[PDB]
């Protein structure tokens, strides 16, 4: 029983085996492209204004 | 991008030449503005004005 709650609870947050996830990988994909389409808008606002 | 676009309008204002034919004092706009232009040119080359 322990061995089998070790491995549940392991499997859950070790998604990708190596590397502890704290964040839902779709969701830091997400986060990840809404930063960067913000940053080319900000270039198109600043270019406009000069 | 529609906003560069307005601001280009602004600045070329294209609506001057839609009526060619269009003579007042016996002269087109255009003509008008090539006068000016020859004008302001001259102003400017005596005016050692260097533009």
């Amino acid at each position: 029983k322990l061995d089998s709650h070790l491995k549940e609870l392991r499997d859950f947050m070790y998604p990708e085996g190596n590397t502890l996830m704290l964040t839902t990988p779709e969701l830091s994909g997400e986060f990840h492209q809404l930063g960067s389409q913000l940053e080319k808008l900000n270039h198109i606002t600043v270019e406009i204004l000069g | 991008k529609e906003v560069q676009a307005t601001v280009m309008d602004w600045w070329e204002q294209p609506v001057q030449l839609c009526l060619p034919s269009e003579e007042r004092g016996g002269l087109t706009l255009r003509q008008w503005r090539e006068r000016w232009t020859v004008a302001v040119t001259a102003l400017q080359r005596a005016t050692g004005s260097r533009s």
